[PDB]
């Protein structure tokens, strides 16, 4: 309940964790969700070493500034992305929230910068602009106004004037192990029957019991004196299976 | 105020579905979809269950539904419940940027059957006469539904604007509605007629009641 | 849950100054706007001005548009209304509302109300008047006998009988404005016909403002 | 062509991948009803092509 205005957008980082992109996608509440080199499903097939997300409020036309190659003053001034951004963005309305009787000017918005914003590049200055030939130099007055600009978020306007609330997801290199993943499946357990399986990542096909050997607490799985898969944990109740070829 | 249109009254019987209706002009209904409506209890003040004409609070049944048409947006009561009895007001905000509530609309869930109302009339006392101002009083004793009409006659001539009426709330073991009239008269208008009356019309009966008395009698 | 309580309901001439007041708890106040809403008796929802959540904006109806004003204080999670040319119309109970997660442009959260008095008069006690009981109230067995009650001020005045504890059904019906500018109500008891003659049958009358109670008896007229 | 030629157009998606020399001109939109899109016939979940 405090999503941060976009002259100064929060960023959030995520590791070490199950993400379950299913809802996200599935949840109709998103108007707006896009992916740029990447689906929504093989999200959950995907791992990545580090994601982060940002989050800011922006109105339903400056919603359409945010992506590759985009432009505009929220673009520019507030949060650029780059052409090569590998990740994926989601918007939803937050109209009845967001806007106040008479206009949400909690919430601010840049207008003027020396410089458009670099990929990702933050910027919270509040130095009176020059916008004539007066070096201002911080001092308001004639052609020297604030930089930054209020939120104007009435009620009594229609959808494109109507404040967004978005937000911005993007993974790292594989520069180290994965730490972030779709849930994986868990089906239920079969034996005396010929089966094929997929244990963690132990693959094969056998007929399965559960047997007498007694693994140590951190072994997995067993092998054999000929080094062929002989017996394997069983990951949800721990219990320990044995394995043996289909006739 | 410049209160938004909705239907008179409405009724059914429990668990049948009921709908209200809320007008205005363009720029109080049509321009924006952020119509509500409430409710309201005897004794009480009013409660919002409604929002962008649709959408359901917390706390609240989930009988209602609400959409949108043209200039006019409607309320849906599913399941109609005896709780329901009451009087219902949409509000909407207009492009003044100024809220506006509407008429009112008074809708009745049958969970009894009709009652016909016992009617009486009263002349006024001695000692107001004595005092010099002349008050006769009718009375409309346990009915269901709550909606009833009333005339007052003297010589059996009707008059207006000298009375007024008023309605108790609902009784707490017949649920039935009582309604009272008063009319106010001066001594020497009173002294120039000899007969007066009052006169009762219900949904159950089939032709108005009317009551009288004589002033050579009371 | 969010709760508003109103206060600062008075008696006061017309024009002269008045204020409304209410206080809120249990949410961030200053996140959200508030409103104002009067209702008159046996009539429906009148709205009042609107005030923004910092104060900085407002917007009013023409007929409360100068005539009152509308104030907020944000540290004290308290609502203001200030008033003046009142009329005896104005005679109402007024409610206060604010918006919430919900929307803030929804008159979400209501207090119980308050209520408000206007008229020339001055301090005065009612009188009451007895309705007895005639051949034209009795039908069936059944007699109806009431008493009337004229006058006052200020408001308000109830009604009792002595069937309060003859424990037979009684009916009191809420108060209409008169010409006067002052309300007036009935109250009426439905007895049998033997108790005619052979029982007494009082009804009282109660107008705290001025610690006044008043008294009648019905008897029963050869009508 | 100026403004862009609309006469060429590809496929966006399929259930899975053709065989060779595999075509098809069934041109439907992929919504497969169900609780995660639209009912069937609708066009909440794009279009082919
Ligand atoms: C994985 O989850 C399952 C299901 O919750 C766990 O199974 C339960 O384990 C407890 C003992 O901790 C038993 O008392 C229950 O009867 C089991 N229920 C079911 C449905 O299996 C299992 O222990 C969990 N294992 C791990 C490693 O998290």
């Amino acid at each position: 309940t405090r999503f941060a205005s976009v002259y100064a957008w929060n960023r959030k980082r995520i590791s070490n964790c199950v993400a379950d992109y299913s809802v996200l996608y599935n949840s109709a509440s998103f108007s707006t969700f896009k992916c740029y080199g990447v689906s929504p499903t093989k999200l959950n097939d995907l791992c990545f070493t580090n994601v982060y997300a940002d989050s800011f409020v922006i109105r339903g036309d400056e919603v359409r500034q945010i992506a590759p190659g985009q432009t505009g003053k929220i673009a520019d001034y507030n949060y650029k992305l780059p052409d090569d951004f590998t990740g994926c963005v989601i918007a939803w309305n937050s109209n009845n929230l967001d806007s106040k009787v008479g206009g949400n000017y909690n919430y601010l918005y840049r207008l003027f910068r020396k410089s458009n914003l670099k990929p990702f590049e933050r910027d919270i200055s509040t130095e009176i602009y020059q916008a004539g030939s007066t070096p201002c130099n911080g001092v308001e007055g004639f052609n020297c106004y604030f930089p930054l600009q209020s939120y104007g978020f009435q009620p009594t306007y229609g959808v494109g004037y109507q404040p967004y609330r978005v937000v911005v997801l993007s993974f790292e290199l594989l520069h180290a192990p994965a730490t972030v993943c779709g849930p994986k499946k868990s089906t239920n357990l079969v034996k005396n029957k010929c089966v094929n399986f997929n244990f963690n990542g132990l693959t094969g096909t056998g007929v399965l019991t559960e047997s007498n050997k007694k693994f140590l607490p951190f072994q997995q799985f067993g092998r054999d004196i000929d080094d062929t898969t002989d017996a394997v944990r069983d990951p949800q109740t721990l219990e320990i299976l044995d394995i043996t070829p289909c006739s | 105020q410049s209160a938004l249109t909705q239907p008179a009254s409405v009724s059914g019987s429990p668990g049948q579905s009921i709908t209200i209706s809320c007008t205005g002009t363009s720029s109080d209904v049509g321009g924006y979809n952020y119509v509500s409506w409430y409710q309201q209890h005897p004794g009480k003040a009013p409660k919002l269950m409604i929002y962008d004409v649709s959408k359901r609070p917390s706390g609240v049944s989930n009988r209602f539904s609400g959409s949108k048409s043209g200039n006019t947006a409607s309320l849906t009561i599913s399941g109609l419940q005896s709780e329901d009895e009451a009087d219902y007001y949409c509000n909407s905000l207009t492009s003044i940027s100024t809220w506006v509530f509407g008429g009112g609309t008074k809708l009745t869930v049958l969970g009894r059957t009709v009652a016909a109302p016992s009617v009486f009339i009263f002349p006024p006392s001695d000692e107001q006469l004595k005092s010099g101002t002349a008050s006769v009083v009718c009375l409309l004793n346990n009915f269901y539904p709550r909606e009833a009409k009333v005339q007052w006659k003297v010589d059996n001539a009707l008059q207006s604007g000298n009375s007024q009426e008023s309605v108790t709330e609902q009784d707490s073991k017949d649920s039935t509605y009582s309604l009272s009239s008063t009319l106010t008269l001066s001594k020497a208008d009173y002294e120039k007629h000899k007969v007066y009356a009052c006169e009762v019309t219900h949904q159950g009966l089939s032709s108005p009641v009317t009551k009288s008395f004589n002033r050579g009698e009371c | 849950q969010v709760q508003l309580v109103e206060s600062g309901g008075g008696v006061v001439q017309p024009g002269r100054s008045l204020r409304l007041s209410c206080a809120a708890s249990g949410f961030t106040f200053s996140n959200y706007a508030m409103y104002w809403v009067r209702q008159a008796p046996g009539k429906g929802l009148e709205w009042v001005a609107v005030i923004s959540y910092d104060g900085s904006n407002k917007y009013y109806a023409d007929s409360v548009k100068g005539r009152f004003t509308i104030s907020r204080d944000n540290s004290k999670n308290t609502l203001y209304l200030q008033m003046n040319s009142l009329r005896t119309e104005d005679t109402a109970v007024y409610y206060c509302a604010s918006g919430s997660d919900y929307g803030d442009y929804l008159l979400v959260y209501w207090g119980q109300g308050t209520l408000v008095t206007v008229s020339s008069a001055s301090t005065k006690g009612p009188s009451v008047f007895p309705l007895a009981p005639s051949s034209k109230s009795t039908s069936g067995g059944t007699a109806a006998l009431g008493c009337l009650v004229k006058d006052y001020f200020p408001e308000p005045v109830t009604v009792s009988w002595n069937s309060g504890a003859l424990t037979s059904g009684v009916h009191t019906f809420p108060a209409v404005l008169q010409s006067s500018g002052l309300y007036s109500l009935s109250s009426v008891v439905t007895v049998p016909s033997s108790s005619l003659g052979t029982q007494t049958y009082i009804c009282n009358v109660n107008h705290k403002p001025s610690n006044t109670k008043v008294d009648k008896k019905v008897e029963p007229k050869s009508c």
